[PDB]
């Protein structure tokens, strides 16, 4: 099935750009995994933080980045590309601020995101960005959401989603868990994260694999949990 | 083979991909202009007729480009669209420069000029429409204007293109009048010849298009005629085609 | 490795203007002395029927009053580069106020050559034969398709230029009349032309520097031919 | 095969070839590491002589980004240059709009988005050299960055980049870089870096080293000869 | 195979098809030695005749009155390189007043090569140049292969046949410093002799030097301006 | 393989495209122009009528100027463009410059508009080699062909067209003084020219004459009939 | 590999050898070895385990084995003192050793024809020019 | 199939060959066995091009040493109009000539009947190269 | 026809834009999506079944406004439809910057297929992979356009593209009455969806737009619950 | 397809009414025709039967008398029969159907 393919603007028989199709398949090369759950009040992403050496400085290993004081993005896919989608986000939402006075809502971000990702799918210009968005932030009026939004440009909120080499299994992990409904307050949403990168991975999860990140409408601020309060989470998990 | 580019010359000098463009206007709708003095028509044909189309334009295939000038269309959709939004843009364009009507050879020159340009620059696909011109000007009176995707036109009596082109041309030669060509015989002619190039019988009134031009009192009202007289022209033709089973 | 200006080959070559040069076997056979006295310029017409006009084929153009030119292969293309050398020099005359030496002259035409994958085209599938008068003296210069311009005692260009400029090595000698060398040149076309030599069948050119005029022979190509 | 060819195609596994290439173009270099001190940034770049004929000091590749920054490409020289004289570019810009020196983390980053930005279209290549980026800032710290050709830039206490990449970082990784004042780790560089380097293969080489620090008040400047020597004796007094 | 048609792609190997295949565009060129003393930097190049009774052609260029080099590789590229840099000198002697340190332009030459080596739209500069000239740090000795790469020489050779200068050149390589003007030009004509066939010698008219020294301008020596370095020369052993 | 390019030069210095660009003359209508002492004719042949269409669309011989006409070959496609560009260029040179063209200048313009466009890829030659003929020389009458290639050449008679190779063959051996010397002569020569036609008709030969500081005059089919029945009995001279 | 056909008969000799290399067991003398030039068409019921096995790799020789190649193949011929193996190997590429013996051997007999004893650097460059069969011409627009 | 039977009797000619000296010609050397091409089998490849100009004369002399030809014929000229032409071309043109000197009856081939053997066995098939197309070149 | 399928500026030897043709297939191969115009007003339907219940229903809408009195509907490569809809709208506020009365459902749609068609007609950019119906009240008439990845604007009075269209066109025909009005077109276009959606019709599954009197306007999920009730 | 191997290139276009009658005249000889079944009328209702599928139509009447346990077959056992062999595959897409105006 390897069809036409290598010219992204060619249309295969079928009707299926193979091209595009060929960059999800490029997310999972990093070998890591994002996954993303909405609370009641707050959004959590966890993410793989794999250092397979002790060479690394850890504090630049990070696959999460701040965009705005408002909202958050975890990063699965190839590094650079996805350094490059961080950036012209950032760009994006500056211009949106200085253009119409308030800060950007999350779905507009990726929204405007997903729009530059389109066109580099249909002008033979870009090579398009193999990485997904996963962004979180407390809007006004609609609370906590979440977005995963593709190199494709298909994007969608998600009451959860997870993307990586174990995005199959962590999206079946959370159809179990959103449907037996329950209150999902802030300690559940980071429960629930943590269970799905341990259950798909069946890891242990020693303090330095993980980098979690937390945006609550109390203090609607992304943070990245210290090494001590994700021990401490892990352990109320344990317990 | 030679038909890569629209700009690849053939060893035997043949501009292949052109001749494709030519060839692919046998997909095209079936137009014609019959011979007529003191007026003149075209004849457009619609496919689509599901009952589910509805019909809001009444001139799907039927175009006006200048007060004066009326043209059919033949060839992809969106070809045709682009090429008549030419067309009235040039129109208008030497209307504003010269407060004159743009005199029918000179707007089909515009398009054949702009269309052939298609056909030397590289990167630009040929246009694959052919397209009927009608007018009047204080030059030649009504003509009757053969467009071809080649960016090549021609002055023409009676010509028609799309499916059955060539059984249409041969029939219009068969009963060909020269001067005695009234608007009431080129109406009954246009309806005989669409009686058997079209492949369903009966020509329904509502898949058949008739649009006639006629100098009146100096104004060339282009005119569309709506269901009951194509209803009463094909009727005409009905009683006609009785007489003629006399022979037997 | 031989469908552009831009590749190379395995073993360094610019497979593109290799068949540029090849076009120039494709002409006419042009011969060039240059002597003290001054330089002439042989060129055989290969005229293709009657009718045509002879001055219609251009094969000897004049750059200047000063220097002549020689053409083998193209006519577009070698059209373009003459239109070149004549504005050239005609713009070098109006900023300096002086002739152009024909070396110049040769180095802006070969400037207009090396463009043809150094601009940001094709080779210009031509020869060329520049002699002329100047400060240093009398000088031929000769130039190809890449651009490399050299000056040449004696040279021989377009079709039978291995022939021609063998046969000429043996005859050219530094201490040439014009007289001689016209002789020699038209001894050594005739040798290497498929016809028989004749009026019509050639055009001569010389320059001296004391006549920059009649850069041409014009009915007078019969009475040299005639003692041949 | 057929995915390879052009950088904006992606294979059927879903990988830029062309980048992966443009990788295994910088293991075919001579090795170049880097050690980041308490304060401040070592490197040691090993620059094998190709012929006699080459003056001392030749086709250098230890480059100087900025006044404070420091470069130590590996890979095809060609490209080395022209990511020097990009990044030095971008610092000035940074340094004329800003008014201070670029920080280390931003000019790696911009510099790992410039060549990262080559290896998205058919009419570029990626770049085919590695390099490491150091600076010291008392507001800062020291820092190093591997920018690798794909686009990637994170930290590294200390890296290697060539042809003995796993060989440098096993005799790496048994240093505390974390307490030891590089006075003595550019001693320990030429030691390492002379255990990498078979003498079998290669024939003749040259040491270049330089730091950033404390020690050379921000810059990034060559040692002085004197330290120079003595650390090479150093090094080759690790025979047994 | 197929990776070697443009320069934009990689082969598996990690090497550039294209470059390599410019690195031999050198080789075409006749040889060309480049030396220089403490006091003196002077290139001596072997010019070659397209017929017996055509004219040498030139392979020493004049950049500046500083700077000077000679060419080794394609004539086109040869030309547009010594445009560039006598337009580079001129800007910097027009701007700074101060004659350009030839490291400045060699880095510069470096840069613009560079361009077409990962751009496509361009071929490599199919040229090699020996860059000699006397700034104020003293002579010096360049080569820019065509890869954009450039390298200090102390000596060096580059052309058709031009290994035979190099290992001459690398044996008499110590003593090159404390050379005179006439010694070091004798050593550049006995390694240019080296390149040559048995049977062909050095005359007046197949060999051009050129010098750059502490008072002297990059001068040309051609016909009989090289015949005061080439009378004492040694005859070749046979 | 050398063929499907037009900057692609044969390994025996072949533009095989440009080449590919003179097969298009030799498949249209055969047109012969011939340079008299006074009167220039020029004359096309197989007008090949279609019997519906009016012939006055149809024009093959047209006049760049008020001295100057061209009757050309090849495809009308682009012959129409280059009459166009031609005209517009003659006005423009009347313009820039008092005196008016020559017909020299107009056949060196239309020989470098070609050029240019056989001289670069992604634009395809013009197909056609064009007559120029004209008496806007002020004195001495001159007759032009362009090619399709961009070389323009002076003869004092031509052919071009289907047929070229025999009405050029035919033409040299009766082409002489006596036969010029008289005007009525001279448009007889184009007579017998294009009377070697595909079918030798007869009635599709249209010749236009144009003489010194005069216009151009289109040959009538009753001028041109009386013409041809002249010729008829001068050649009834065999019998 | 395998396809009532003519080749019938090796194939029963194929199977013979497959029978005994599964008949004897290892830890015994009779380790046996095979070369072949391509794989690709070897039957790979012939690489299986208890069969052949250890597929040892043969590459092309790299520049330094193509120079150290070249320089054994001419240990026996007088070659002169001053010859850069590494050069040639440079100059020598997408070259089997079979081919760096041919240079070896070519310049040897290029020597002969120019009739001198030693062999020079140039003789070894003319070698490998004349073992691609490529004949080297001085191309006028280089210069 | 019967192929690898000669294909087998190739593998054992391989055999043989890796005082004896062996030869071999070919003119398709692109569809040989690369291990036959190897230099342990054949360590020479002797390359027969196209021969230049003053091989072609050469070749025009030693073809023309039997005909009866004029004491005055320009071979070097002759040579001239045969680019890109094999050894077997020329000794059909010298045929040629002689053929054209027979149909009309002289018994001495002259200088204009070896213009007109080139003209039909080397131009007409050569190329195309028509008239209408060649007014390019002069 | 076999290698010309690549480029969409090559025409094959009997004429076919066979790339076109594929941007269609694509169109075909989409979620199925029905409008149908009544006497009263024009009512679109979609289905919005997203692959898990992990997605919120509520965040991307199908069904969408141009203007007031102009909704769109598609079925294709939705980060398609999003620069679609963007034009659209930037062309709709263009006219009415100009000519300060709201677009005609006519002149919207030729707009719409005209940018549709400068993505057709040079390499290097892809048709637009989506087919739009776009309703419109304007004049006293009701309108229901459909434009094509080709530009090719028709005047569907009602249709079904996307997966198993040929069987939503056969439903209509058989309970599609021209004298209907909006109330029962809303039912006709939820039980047209009907046969080709797998699954219960669940509120925040089906999203309906209406087109009336008082302008276009997306059903809010208890209207749409209503009408699911009603007609289950 | 040269002459002296093929003198006559005889064409068989598909059958006029007045064949198409002929066909539905030899392929239903046997068949037990009723009273009033206008043999014409049928033929009228395929306009380009091939010819083959004329004998297709009085194959399938006859079958729609088969599955009845007849033995004569009726003017509506040919008309509902016409439109069963002689069936069309529309295009079942007017975005493709009006790719051409």
């Amino acid at each position: 099935s390897a069809g036409f393919d290598r010219h992204i603007t060619i249309f295969s028989p079928e009707g299926r750009l193979y091209q595009v199709e060929y960059a999800f398949k490029a997310i999972n090369q990093g070998g890591l995994t994002s996954v993303a759950v909405r609370g009641k009040d707050c959004a959590v992403i966890v993410t793989q933080k794999k250092v397979p050496d002790k060479l690394l400085d850890s504090s630049t290993v990070t696959h999460l980045f701040k965009i705005t004081e408002n909202i958050g993005c975890v990063m699965t896919g190839m590094t650079a590309d996805s350094r490059s989608q961080v950036q012209r986000a950032r760009y994006e939402a500056a211009n949106w601020k200085y253009k119409y006075g308030y800060e950007i809502p999350v779905d507009m971000l990726c929204k405007r995101i997903a729009d530059i990702s389109q066109v580099y799918t249909q002008n033979a210009e870009m090579r398009p960005l193999g990485c997904c968005m996963i962004l979180i932030g407390i809007d006004e009026e609609q609370g906590p959401q979440v977005y995963k939004c593709d190199p494709a440009g298909y994007y969608c909120g998600f009451k959860a989603t997870a993307a990586g080499v174990k995005q199959t299994e962590s999206t079946s992990f959370l159809e179990k868990k959103v449907k037996k409904k329950f209150d999902w307050t802030f300690e559940q949403t980071v429960e629930t994260a943590i269970t799905c990168l341990s259950t798909v991975l069946s890891i242990d999860f020693k303090p330095s694999e993980i980098e979690v990140g937390v945006v609550t409408v109390e203090n609607p601020k992304f943070r990245i949990l210290t090494e001590a309060e994700i021990d401490a989470h892990l352990v109320a998990l344990a317990e | 083979r030679y038909d890569s580019r629209t700009t690849i010359f053939s060893p035997e000098g043949r501009l292949y991909q052109v001749e494709y463009a030519m060839e692919a206007i046998g997909h095209a709708g079936t137009c014609l202009g019959i011979l007529a003095n003191d007026g003149v028509l075209l004849a457009a044909e619609r496919r689509n007729i599901h009952k589910l189309l509805d019909e809001v334009f009444f001139s799907e295939k039927i175009y006006k480009l200048n007060e004066d000038m009326a043209c059919s269309v033949a060839g992809i959709t969106s070809d045709a669209n682009v090429l008549t939004n030419e067309l009235r843009l040039i129109a208008q364009r030497y209307l504003l420069q010269y407060q004159e009507p743009i005199p029918c050879e000179q707007l089909v020159t515009a398009l054949c000029d702009i269309k052939q340009a298609y056909t030397q620059f590289g990167g630009k696909r040929p246009f694959g429409v052919s397209l009927l011109y009608i007018g009047w000007d204080k030059h030649y009176g009504f003509q009757l204007y053969q467009s071809d995707p080649s960016g090549n036109y021609g002055g023409w009596k009676a010509t028609c293109i799309g499916n059955n082109s060539a059984a249409a041309v041969s029939m219009l030669k068969q009963d060909y009048k020269e001067g005695e060509m009234t608007l009431k015989s080129a109406l009954a002619l246009a309806i005989k010849v669409l009686n058997k190039t079209m492949d369903v019988s009966k020509l329904s009134a509502e898949k058949v298009e008739i649009a006639t031009l006629t100098r009146e009192n100096g104004k060339t009202v282009i005119r569309v005629l709506k269901q009951k007289e194509v209803e009463q022209l094909i009727k005409k033709h009905e009683e006609e085609e009785a007489k003629a089973e006399r022979e037997k | 490795y031989d469908r552009g200006v831009n590749t190379f080959s395995p073993e360094g070559r610019l497979f593109q203007v290799e068949y540029a040069i090849e076009a120039i076997k494709l002409g006419s056979t042009a011969i060039g002395i240059q002597t003290s006295e001054g330089v002439c310029l042989a060129v055989e017409k290969r005229i293709t029927s009657p009718l045509m006009e002879p001055s219609s084929i251009e094969k000897i153009v004049e750059i200047d009053a000063h220097i002549g030119c020689a053409m083998s292969g193209l006519i577009k293309d070698a059209k373009t580069l003459i239109d070149k050398a004549r504005v050239e020099t005609q713009n070098h005359w109006f900023t300096y106020n002086e002739t152009m030496t024909v070396e110049s002259v040769t180095q802006a035409v070969s400037n207009l050559a090396l463009q043809f994958g150094e601009e940001d085209s094709r080779p210009f599938g031509v020869a060329l034969l520049f002699g002329g008068v100047d400060e240093k003296g009398p000088q031929l210069f000769h130039m190809d398709p890449s651009g490399t311009f050299v000056q040449c005692d004696a040279r021989a260009i377009g079709s039978a230029s291995e022939g021609a400029q063998s046969s000429l090595q043996e005859v050219y000698h530094k201490s040439m009349t014009l007289k001689e060398a016209i002789k020699s040149s038209l001894i050594i076309l005739k040798q290497v032309m498929e016809e028989k030599l004749n009026a019509t069948n050639i055009e001569l050119a010389t320059v001296q520097p004391g006549q920059n005029f009649h850069m041409f022979t014009k009915e007078e190509l019969e009475e040299v031919i005639k003692d041949i | 095969t057929g995915y390879d060819l052009s950088a904006s195609t992606f294979s059927p596994d879903g990988r830029v070839f062309q980048v992966e290439y443009a990788m295994k173009a910088v293991e075919n270099s001579s090795t170049a590491i880097g050690i980041r001190c308490k304060d401040g940034v070592v490197f040691g770049v090993e620059k094998l002589v190709l012929s006699k004929l080459y003056e001392e000091g030749s086709n250098k590749r230890l480059f100087n980004v900025d006044r404070h920054v420091g470069m130590a490409v590996a890979g095809l020289l060609a490209d080395a240059r022209s990511l020097a004289d990009i990044a030095r570019e971008e610092a000035s810009n940074f340094r004329s709009n800003f008014g201070y020196n670029i920080p280390l983390k931003h000019l790696a980053d911009r510099v790992a988005m410039y060549v990262h930005a080559y290896t998205l279209y058919s009419a570029v290549r990626p770049f085919g050299c590695s390099f490491m980026l150091g600076s010291y800032s008392v507001n800062d710290g020291a820092q190093l960055y591997m920018i690798d050709p794909s686009g990637v830039s994170y930290g590294y206490w200390g890296c290697a980049i060539g042809k003995a990449r796993q060989a440098a970082k096993t005799e790496i990784e048994k240093l505390q870089m974390k307490e030891m004042t590089c006075r003595d780790i550019v001693k320990e560089v030429a030691k390492i870096i002379y255990i990498v380097h078979d003498e079998v293969k290669d024939k003749a080489f040259e040491l270049e080293l330089s730091w950033v620090g404390e020690l050379t008040n921000g810059r990034h400047e060559i040692v002085p000869k004197d330290i120079r020597e003595e650390a090479e004796k150093y090094a080759k007094e690790s025979l047994k | 195979n197929q990776y070697d048609n443009d320069v934009t792609v990689w082969s598996p190997q990690g090497r550039i098809h294209q470059i390599e295949y410019a690195m031999e565009a050198v080789k075409q060129g006749s040889a060309t030695v480049g030396l220089k003393s403490k006091t003196h930097a002077v290139l001596v190049a072997l010019k070659r005749a397209q017929s017996e009774l055509a004219a040498h052609q030139k392979k020493i260029l004049h950049v500046d009155n500083h700077i000077g080099i000679s060419i080794a590789g394609l004539t086109a590229d040869a030309r547009l390189l010594c445009n560039f840099m006598r337009q580079e000198c001129l800007d910097s002697r027009f701007v700074f007043d101060r004659p350009l340190p030839v490291s400045r332009l060699v880095s510069l030459i470096g840069s613009k090569t560079q361009i077409p080596t990962q751009r496509y739209g361009r071929r490599p500069y199919g040229v090699g140049l020996l860059i000699a000239g006397y700034d104020d740090m003293g002579p010096h000795i360049f080569q820019t292969c065509p890869s954009a790469n450039y390298f200090d020489c102390r000596a060096m050779s580059i052309g058709a046949r031009s290994q035979s200068a190099r290992t001459y050149l690398e044996r008499h390589m110590s003593e090159f410093m404390e050379c005179n003007l006439n010694e070091l030009v004798k050593h550049g004509l006995r390694a240019l002799r080296e390149t040559l066939p048995a049977e062909q010698d050095l005359t007046t008219k197949n060999v051009s030097i050129g010098i750059v020294g502490k008072d002297l301008e990059f001068t040309i020596y051609d016909d009989d301006d090289v015949s005061p370095f080439l009378e004492g020369l040694e005859e070749r052993p046979q | 393989s050398y063929d499907r390019a037009i900057t692609v030069f044969s390994p025996d210095g072949h533009l095989f495209q440009v080449e590919y660009a003179q097969e298009a003359v030799k498949k249209g209508s055969t047109a012969v122009g011939v340079r008299g002492r006074d009167i220039v004719v020029l004359g096309v042949e197989k007008k090949s009528v279609a019997k519906l269409q009016d012939e006055r669309t149809v024009r093959k011989i047209c006049a760049l100027d008020d001295n100057v006409c061209m009757a050309f070959a090849g495809l009308t496609a682009d012959a129409r463009i280059v009459i166009n560009r031609a005209r517009v260029e003659c006005q423009s040179h009347r313009l820039t410059v008092e005196d008016p063209v020559t017909v020299e200048y107009i056949t060196r313009y239309i020989a470098s508009l070609k050029q240019r466009y056989t001289q670069s890829n992604g634009r395809r030659p013009f197909g056609i080699s064009a007559l120029i003929v004209g008496f806007d020389f002020d004195g001495t009458p001159r007759l032009y062909q362009t090619d399709p290639s961009g070389t323009y050449h002076a003869w004092k008679a031509n052919a071009i067209g289907r047929g070229a190779k025999s009405v050029r063959e035919f033409l040299e051996k009766n082409y002489t003084d006596e036969a010029i010397e008289t005007d009525d002569l001279t448009i007889k020569l184009v007579i017998k020219a294009l009377l070697e036609v595909v079918q030798s008709g007869g009635k599709n030969i249209e010749l236009a004459v144009m003489r010194r500081d005069q216009s151009l005059k289109i040959l009538n089919p009753e001028e041109i009939e009386k013409y041809v029945a002249e010729i008829e009995k001068e050649k009834e001279e065999n019998e | 590999k395998r396809f009532k056909a003519g080749d019938r008969e090796v194939q029963r000799t194929m199977l013979e050898l497959l029978n005994q290399l599964d008949g004897f067991q290892p830890n015994t003398q009779v380790k046996v070895i095979a070369a072949t030039n391509r794989v690709d068409i070897l039957d790979p019921a012939l690489l299986r385990s208890g069969r052949l096995d250890r597929k040892i790799e043969f590459p092309m020789p790299n520049e330094e084995a193509r120079a150290r190649i070249m320089q054994i193949h001419s240990r026996k011929m007088n070659v002169s003192p001053d010859v850069n193996y590494e050069e040639l190997a440079r100059c020598t590429d997408d070259f089997n050793g079979a081919q760096c013996k041919a240079v070896c051997v070519e310049a040897g007999m290029i020597a002969l024809r120019r009739g001198a004893t030693e062999l020079t650097h140039e003789d070894y460059m003319e070698g490998i020019l004349e073992v691609q069969a490529k004949k080297k011409a001085n191309l006028q627009y280089y210069a | 199939g019967g192929d690898n039977e000669v294909q087998r009797t190739m593998l054992e000619l391989i055999n043989q060959l890796d005082n004896i000296k062996v030869l071999m010609a070919t003119n398709r050397p692109d569809t040989l066995d690369p291990a036959l091409m190897r230099p342990g089998r054949l360590d020479r490849k002797i390359e027969f091009s196209l021969p230049d100009l003053e091989g072609r004369t050469h070749i025009f002399k030693i073809h023309a040493r039997s005909m009866s030809v004029e004491r005055d014929i320009r071979f070097e000229l002759l040579a001239r109009l045969c680019p890109n032409s094999t050894g077997a071309e020329i000794r059909s043109v010298c045929t040629e000539a002689g053929m054209f000197a027979i149909r009309a009856r002289r018994k001495i081939a002259t200088e204009k009947d070896f213009l007109e053997a080139v003209n039909k066995v080397i131009k007409s098939y050569a190329k195309f190269s028509a008239t209408p197309r060649y007014m390019t070149y002069n | 026809e076999r290698g010309y399928s690549f480029s969409l500026t090559t025409f094959s030897p009997s004429g076919k834009l066979v790339q076109i043709e594929y941007a269609l297939a694509a169109v075909a191969g989409g979620a199925p999506s029905v409008g149908i115009k009544a006497a009263n007003g024009v009512v679109l339907a979609t289905e919005k079944k997203q692959k898990s219940i992990l997605y919120d229903e509520r965040s991307v809408h199908k069904v969408e406004p141009i203007t007031k009195h102009i909704g769109l509907v598609y079925s294709g490569m939705g980060p398609d439809y999003r620069v679609l809809v963007h034009r659209a709208r930037k062309l709709a506020q263009q006219y009415y910057l100009v000519y300060q009365e709201p677009i005609p459902t006519a002149q919207l749609v030729q707009r719409v297929a005209s940018v549709m068609q400068e993505y057709t007609q040079s390499g290097g950019v892809r048709p637009f992979g989506v087919s739009l119906l776009i309703c419109g009240w304007n004049e006293g008439r009701p309108y229901l356009f459909q434009s094509d990845p080709s530009g090719a604007y028709f005047a569907w009075k009602a249709t079904a593209m996307g997966k198993n269209y040929v069987n939503g066109k056969t439903f209509l025909e058989k309970r599609y009455n021209e004298d209907l009005e909006l109330e029962d077109a809303i039912h006709t276009a939820i039980l047209t969806l009907k046969e080709s959606f797998e699954g219960q019709m669940t509120e925040d599954n089906i999203e309906v737009g209406i087109c009336n009197e008082a302008g276009f306007r997306r059903l809010t999920p208890t209207e749409v619950k209503d009408y699911l009730a009603a007609i289950a | 397809l040269r002459p002296g191997r093929i003198d006559r290139k005889i064409e068989f276009p598909p059958p006029n009414e007045e064949a198409r009658l002929d066909i539905l005249k030899i392929h239903s000889r046997k068949m037990n025709l009723t009273r009033g079944i206008n043999l014409r009328k049928i033929a009228e209702l395929m306009p380009g039967a091939s010819g083959a599928e004329v004998k297709g139509v009085c194959t399938e009447a006859g079958m729609y008398a088969l599955r009845e346990r007849r033995v004569h077959v009726t003017q509506e056992d040919f008309e509902m029969a016409v439109a069963k062999v002689m069936q069309k595959d529309s295009e079942k897409n007017m975005s493709i159907k009006k790719l051409w105006k």
